[PDB]
């Protein structure tokens, strides 16, 4: 909970009055994506084998 | 009263147009642009690294390898931050 | 009258600009 | 290859002046309203480049200029003419079959560009003539004696460039800017319309057209000419090989500073040099 | 929808909005005044897609003091209250000990959404500090 | 008064990163001086107006 991190910032397990730069809080990537142009003339191994 | 009443009305033209002051508050605030535009700029410099991008690093050697080129990306930045929360100090003094 | 990207926030000060010019 | 004989007359070589031309965007990034302070190769401002004519005279006395050039780091070339006398270029170092060069030709609509070790004559050019009287072709034998080792093949780019017209005076500015960076051979190009008589002052960005992945020893460049079989100017019964009137110019790209200004729609609109 | 995109290359994390931005013909990928990505063109599509940062800040507990009372109020830096309730309800935010929102907890501060303080009308003196001329206190 | 202003070393340094924020724990408390001293800085601007 935040008092508990807080009591860990400040290394005390005795918190006083005032308000305390505790951490960062950020959101999260959901999902990760990918984009590339296209096949773009791929190779003829098929004529080959 | 006639007298007070030109002066006080001649410092709306004086207070900007005679320039030589109000220039300090602008200062401040442009020093404070730069400050951190140059700190977020720095993110831009190899400092000696293979690219300043760490994936870039991650995706093109192996790790023990990678591990030199990521610190000195670290030390880089990291003396990037000290200077300039050091400037920010002083100049922090200066306005007090 | 007149960088987030990047962990570099801007707090905002104590006393609005209201409140400034209450007191002056 | 065949030469016709002609009486040649040597090349002049021209001083003049390069203005504030040469520019070109440095990468592909998108800039807006920005003034982006960069180290490339660029030509310096009121740099001082080469100057080459090639016309066909009507005393019988043809100029057939084909000289030898350098390379060094990189090139700019610019181009005016009203027939497209400037066919293409040879890139190389030795340009002979020992060694792989490159080799870039227009054909009509359609662009080639080889990377052979092309056993190269004298003097290469190419045949533009009359089939069946009724049709304007081209052929490369005069080119190169024989294409051997080639390792890059690309045909492309359908694109007769001029269509405009000749309003004003040509719109032929062909400005040209090559580099050979990392393994990579990189082309610049501009087309911009002549408003006056040669050289207008003025800025306009070269943009990149094309990248190739060659990476090879590019040392030494030539440009590329071609001889019509008569029946250029009307009134004219001289049966012989002329050519419209054509100028070029070369310059050299330094390592230098330039201070470029991209506008709010990403385009370079001025540009400042650091060192003039 | 905050993302990690990988265009040709060019990998970053944010959320991607349909853009008005212009490129010329040739260029791939815009950056800012200070050399930070903003825009990429969709390499199938052709699309142009403007880059916003996953919204980020800093998280300040408050306490009255444990041996006065073991309540906190958060106050969330620089994001709206909405920003953050949604990340919340699609577990998204960093830290994992998302305080109780009974509705009545939530506030918007300019300095950023303060959850666990109940605001009232009144005005007393500054006690503990928010920020914005916006100050918290432990009271009845 | 001056802008006050805030930093997280991890997301500036080594942005998203899991071992490269790895390495960055190696050099010790080196980024809670940095908080605290923006911290002050802050602190000292509100008192200051
Ligand atoms: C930059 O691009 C914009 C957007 O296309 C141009 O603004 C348009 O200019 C044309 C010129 O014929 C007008 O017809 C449009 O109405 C304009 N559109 C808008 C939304 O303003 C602008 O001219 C371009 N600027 C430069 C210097 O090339
Ligand atoms: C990559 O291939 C895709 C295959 O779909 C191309 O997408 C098509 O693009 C054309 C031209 O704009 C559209 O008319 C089609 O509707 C698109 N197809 C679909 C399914 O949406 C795409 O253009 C290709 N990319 C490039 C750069 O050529
Ligand atoms: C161009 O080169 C010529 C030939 O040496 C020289 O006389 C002239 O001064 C040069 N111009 C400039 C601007 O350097
Ligand atoms: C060159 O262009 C002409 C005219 O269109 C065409 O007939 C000819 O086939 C082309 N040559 C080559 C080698 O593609
Ligand atoms: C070709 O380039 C390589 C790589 O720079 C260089 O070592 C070599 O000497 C060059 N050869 C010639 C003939 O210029
Ligand atoms: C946050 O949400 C509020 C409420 O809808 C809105 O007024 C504000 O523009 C949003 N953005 C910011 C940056 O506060």
């Amino acid at each position: 909970d935040p008092l508990s991190e807080t009591k860990c910032t400040l290394k005390s397990f005795t918190v006083e009055k005032g308000i305390y730069q505790t951490s960062n809080f950020r959101v999260q990537p959901t999902e990760s994506i990918v984009r590339f142009p296209n096949v773009t003339n791929l190779c003829p191994f098929h004529e080959v084998f | 009263a006639n007298q007070f009443n030109s002066a006080i009305g001649k410092i709306q033209d004086s207070l900007f147009s005679t320039a030589s002051a109000l220039g300090k508050l602008q200062d401040v605030v442009n020093h404070n642009a730069q400050a951190l535009n140059t700190l977020v700029k720095q993110l831009s410099s190899k400092f000696g690294a293979i690219s300043s991008v760490l994936n870039d690093i991650l995706s093109r050697l192996d790790p023990p390898e990678a591990e030199v080129q990521i610190d000195r990306l670290i030390t880089g930045r990291l003396q990037s931050l000290q200077t300039y929360v050091t400037q920010q100090l002083i100049r922090a003094a200066e306005i007090r | 009258t007149l960088q987030k990207f990047n962990g570099l926030t801007v707090l905002p000060p104590l006393l609005t600009d209201e409140m400034i010019a209450q007191y002056t | 290859c065949v030469m016709p004989l002609f009486n040649l007359i040597t090349t002049t070589q021209s001083y003049t002046n390069s203005f504030t031309r040469g520019v070109y965007y440095p990468d592909k990034v998108f800039r807006s309203s920005v003034l982006h302070l960069t180290q490339d190769l660029f030509l310096p401002f009121f740099s001082n480049v080469t100057w080459f004519h090639a016309i066909s005279g009507t005393n019988g006395t043809k100029r057939f200029d084909n000289p030898v050039l350098p390379f060094n780091d990189g090139v700019y070339f610019a181009s005016t003419e009203k027939s497209n006398i400037i066919r293409g270029w040879i890139f190389g170092t030795t340009l002979d079959s020992k060694t792989q060069s490159l080799l870039i030709v227009n054909n009509a609509t359609n662009v080639f560009i080889k990377v052979c070790e092309f056993q190269f004559c004298n003097d290469p050019f190419l045949d533009v003539y009359h089939k069946n009287n009724k049709s304007w072709m081209e052929s490369e034998s005069g080119v190169y004696s024989s294409a051997n080792n080639c390792t890059f093949e690309y045909v492309s780019q359908p694109f007769l460039m001029d269509l405009e017209g000749k309003q004003g005076n040509f719109k032929n500015l062909r400005e040209f800017v090559f580099k050979n960076i990392d393994g990579y051979f990189k082309i610049y190009s501009k087309h911009t319309p002549i408003i006056g008589r040669d050289f207008p002052q003025g800025f306009s960005a070269l943009e990149p057209l094309v990248d190739l992945p060659i990476g090879i020893n590019i040392t030494r460049f030539q440009t590329l000419l071609a001889l019509n079989r008569s029946y250029l100017t009307p009134g004219d019964s001289s049966s012989g090989w002329t050519a419209g009137a054509a100028d070029y110019y070369v310059g050299y790209l330094q390592p230098r500073t330039f201070l470029l200004k991209y506008n709010e729609n990403g385009t370079i609109t001025d540009a400042v040099d650091c060192a003039l | 929808k905050c993302v990690n995109f990988n265009f040709n290359g060019l990998t970053g994390t944010g959320v991607l909005t349909k853009s008005n931005k212009k490129f010329l013909p040739f260029q791939q990928f815009g950056r800012d005044i200070v050399d930070t990505t903003d825009a990429v063109r969709d390499p199938q599509t052709l699309e142009i897609l403007d880059i916003t940062p996953c919204s980020f800040g800093g998280v300040s507990v408050i306490t009255p003091g444990t041996n006065t009372s073991n309540q906190v109020a958060v106050l969330y830096q620089g994001v709206n209250c909405t920003e953050v309730s949604v990340a919340i309800h699609a577990d998204q935010l960093t830290p994992t000990w998302r305080v109780y929102s009974t509705g009545s907890n939530v506030f918007q501060t300019r300095a950023g959404c303060l959850i666990g303080a109940e605001y009232v009308n009144n005005s007393y003196e500054c006690d503990i500090p928010i920020g914005a001329g916006i100050c918290a206190s432990y009271q009845t | 008064s001056m802008t006050k202003t805030s930093v997280d070393c991890t997301m500036y340094i080594c942005g998203d990163s899991t071992e490269c924020s790895n390495l960055l724990l190696q050099y010790g408390s080196f980024c809670t001086q940095l908080k605290r001293a923006l911290t002050g800085i802050a602190v000292e601007q509100d008192k200051n107006t």
